[PDB]
RNA sequence: GUAACGGGGCUAAACCAUGCACCGAAGCUGCGGCAGCGACGCUUAUGCGUUGUUGGGUAGGGGAGCGUUCUGUAAGCCUGCGAAGGUGUGCUGUGAGGCAUGCUGGAGGUAUCAGAAGUGCGAAUGCUGACAUAAGUAACGAUAAAGCGGGUGAAAAGCCCGCUCGCCGGAAGACCAAGGGUUCCUGUCCAACGUUAAUCGGGGCAGGGUGAGUCGACCCCUAAGGCGAGGCCGAAAGGCGU
RNA sequence: AGGACCGAACCGACUAAUGUUGAAAAAUUAGCGGAUGACUUGUGGCUGGGGGUGAAAGGCCAAUCAAACCGGGAGAUAGCU
RNA sequence: CCCGGCGAGGGGAGUGAAAAAGAACCUGAAACCGUGUACGUACAAGCAGUGGGAGCACGCUUAGGCGUGUGACUGCGUACC
RNA sequence: GGUUAAGCGACUAAGCGUACACGGUGGAUGCCCUGGCAGUCAGAGGCGAUGAAGGACGUGCUAAUCUGCGAUAAGCGUCGG
């Protein structure tokens, strides 16, 4: 029983093309070349799903260091004071507080200094 | 480099170019008007105008030289008989060039070259 | 108002007629007419014929007063290509593509 | 003497950008006949600088 | 081309001893989601109030699944108030996929469970058709050479006529032999060809044109050589030859 | 008289240049050797594949020759890509 | 009927369910070639992607983002068999 | 409000990239076939010197092809449907 595969091939090609839509040059026009992009795009997405956590941690650490140095204390000393005071707040909320409300961050820093000293 | 040199080549050798100029000058002076490409008329001025300059004067040797140039007994007869007196009072500028667009065959600059005459 | 006009199966190539089309793209009817008339291209007359057809269609089949008309949409497109075999050196055979182009002119008052 | 890889339509269009022509934009109207003609060229009918030059 | 800290740059931002802090992975921990393995309290062709553990992977081995043609189900069902294909969208499943619909289409398709594959393409210097690339680049096919005027025509350098310039002229002239089969002439057209246009052509359509006792073929004879009545030879075919 | 001499047609390609997706699947310009004999050519045949021919190079046998082309064994076989 | 060259083609009219069913004629996708729209781009280097990401252009309930296109800049990132 | 200076700073697209709408080359997918492949049921397994198969030339009102036919030439005669 001869079976024609044109419909299935076209469906798969359209799926790949719609996945690859938005790329530059032939990467969004040629299925043979667009297929490589979608696999590479998936690999990049898989890597970035992990890289994003560490990059946001980096940004939050930088923001906390900036705020602490502006207030008159180093990031390491501030974190040590928080740990000695038994504060479980994380870098994300710490950075949000530092960015928006300065008085709250001043309270955090002074409590950390009191715990340290 | 062609610094100050004069004389177009027209994609032709010396013999072909001189023959072309001779024939074109003969036809131009025979018919009082011809149609030719603008470079051809520009290079043909320097040939035709001295013919009229020479024809201004009349003598046996002048007639012989005017025949040797343009190699046409009828043309030389027309010269010294009608081309002389009709321009005896004109010093230079015996020819006029009017651009008339481009040839359809190959899009070449076309222009009509004619004497300053024909005010009948 | 569309008043479309086209000349399918034109001998001139689209790549060489787009150059002429761009000159008149978005200009007034009279300006385009004179530009095409005095343009030194075969495509110039080829598209001037189409422009004349379009303006005649506007005059007859549609509203009069061609004075307030502009060439809004004009575009040149390739057409069917004819295969020709040209002998070459060493017995090699290459294929000559006699390219034809479709030219469309749309003229509207607004 | 041959290409290692196929150039792209973007580069092709960039190269062809300079191939576009320029309109004359110098239509001159005859003083007498009021006809459009190329500057320093005779009209189609044969009128130049008002006076006739072709007599045909 | 500095090029033997990565660079900036550093006299501590260089090396030894110690300490307290922090950054530091897909490692661990916290949460949620999925699948396999063994247990016990129970469900008993299956959930688990559970428990511990496993889940990187090529060749390879095992298991479970998605897609299409056709057959039974199926003379049942959807379908001209719109089937199949095409084309975008929103949901949905760890997935091959599935569902509905905007527009084209126009009359076929097919639920669930089973049966067989010519059953899934991204490569094999793969095959067929088309389109790009180079690129609007080389080239436009002996360096014997065209110009002007008039004519037709929408358009003239190449089409027709006239005057000039040039080439072959033991040929680039005229007859034939062999070889082609109407390309020869006229009227008519620029659909396709002429390496460009063409009104022109050895291009498209129609018509006309080839007259032999003395030309040649045909015919009589024949060389080289072929066939070959009988005849000789050879497994057959067939080879020689009067 | 000359398997004579110089030199046309004719035969061949010894040198240089161009041409290597060229005008041409070995060509064109000028030089170059023979040009009355072992010369050449038109026509018609004979010698057919482990065979023909070969002034003999492993040369030619329809642009293919240390064994032509066409169809079959044959989808030969490939421990190879 | 008109433009056009007593052409080709096209535009009107009519036939036809349908003429983007017009003989280059069922359904009519891709590589490839343009037009218009919105964005970005002429001091910025490399598999041209991914995560973040300001702004701009389109509609929404509410008046804040949400659906799509674009996306400067930034960490990482040397195609497939 | 004006003169001068410093800082910051959009508006440009010859062309190009993305997404959308509209176009074209293109004959892929979908549907149909008087076209092919393999079998079962039966016949027959030959045609021809009272001139076989296969062909040339002719054969209509018609310039040409297919089909049938042969100067009685898309044909003629007898008997049946």
């Amino acid at each position: 029983a001869r079976v024609k595969r044109g419909v299935i091939a076209r469906a798969r090609h359209k799926k790949i093309l719609k996945q690859a839509k938005g790329y530059y040059g032939a990467r969004s026009r040629v299925y043979r070349v667009a297929f490589q992009a979608v696999i590479k795009a998936g690999q990049y997405a898989y890597r970035d799903r992990r890289q994003r956590k560490r990059q946001f941690r980096q940004l939050w650490i930088a923001r906390i260091n900036a705020a602490a140095r502006q207030n008159g204390i180093s990031y390491s000393k501030f974190i040590n004071g928080l740990k000695k005071a038994s504060v479980e707040i994380d870098r994300k909320i710490l950075a949000d507080i530092a960015v928006f409300d300065k008085v709250a961050f001043t309270a955090l820093v002074e409590k950390a200094k009191a715990a340290l000293a | 480099m062609r610094h100050r040199k004069s004389g177009r080549q027209l994609n032709r050798n010396s013999s072909h170019r001189q023959a072309m100029f001779r024939n074109m000058a003969g036809s131009l002076v025979r018919h009082e008007i011809i149609k030719t490409t603008l470079p051809k008329a520009k290079e043909l001025r320097r040939v035709v105008e001295p013919l009229i300059t020479l024809a201004k004067t009349d003598s046996v040797a002048n007639r012989r030289l005017a025949f040797a140039r343009t190699r046409d007994n009828e043309i030389v007869a027309k010269l010294f008989n009608e081309l002389g007196p009709r321009f005896a009072s004109r010093a230079g500028g015996y020819t006029r060039i009017l651009k008339c667009g481009f040839r359809a065959g190959d899009n070449a600059p076309m222009a009509y070259i004619e004497l300053v005459d024909r005010s009948e | 108002m569309e008043t479309i006009a086209k000349h399918r199966h034109a001998r001139s190539s689209a790549q060489k007629v787009r150059l002429v089309a761009d000159l008149i793209r978005g200009k007034k009817v009279s300006q385009a007419l004179d530009i095409l008339t005095y343009t030194n291209k075969k495509a110039a007359v080829l598209v001037k014929k189409v422009l004349e057809s379009a303006i005649a269609n506007a005059e007859h089949n549609d509203g009069a007063d061609i004075d307030d008309l502009k060439v809004t949409k004009i575009f040149v497109d390739e057409g069917p290509s004819m295969k020709r075999i040209m002998p070459r050196a060493k017995g090699r055979a290459d294929r000559i593509l006699k390219r034809t182009s479709h030219i469309t002119v749309v003229v509207s008052d607004r | 003497a041959v290409q290692q890889n196929k150039p792209t339509r973007s580069k092709r269009g960039m190269r062809r950008s300079h191939d576009a022509l320029t309109a004359v934009t110098s239509l001159s109207v005859d003083k007498t006949s009021g006809e459009k003609h190329l500057r320093h060229h005779i009209t189609a009918d044969g009128y130049y600088r008002g006076r006739k030059v072709i007599a045909k």
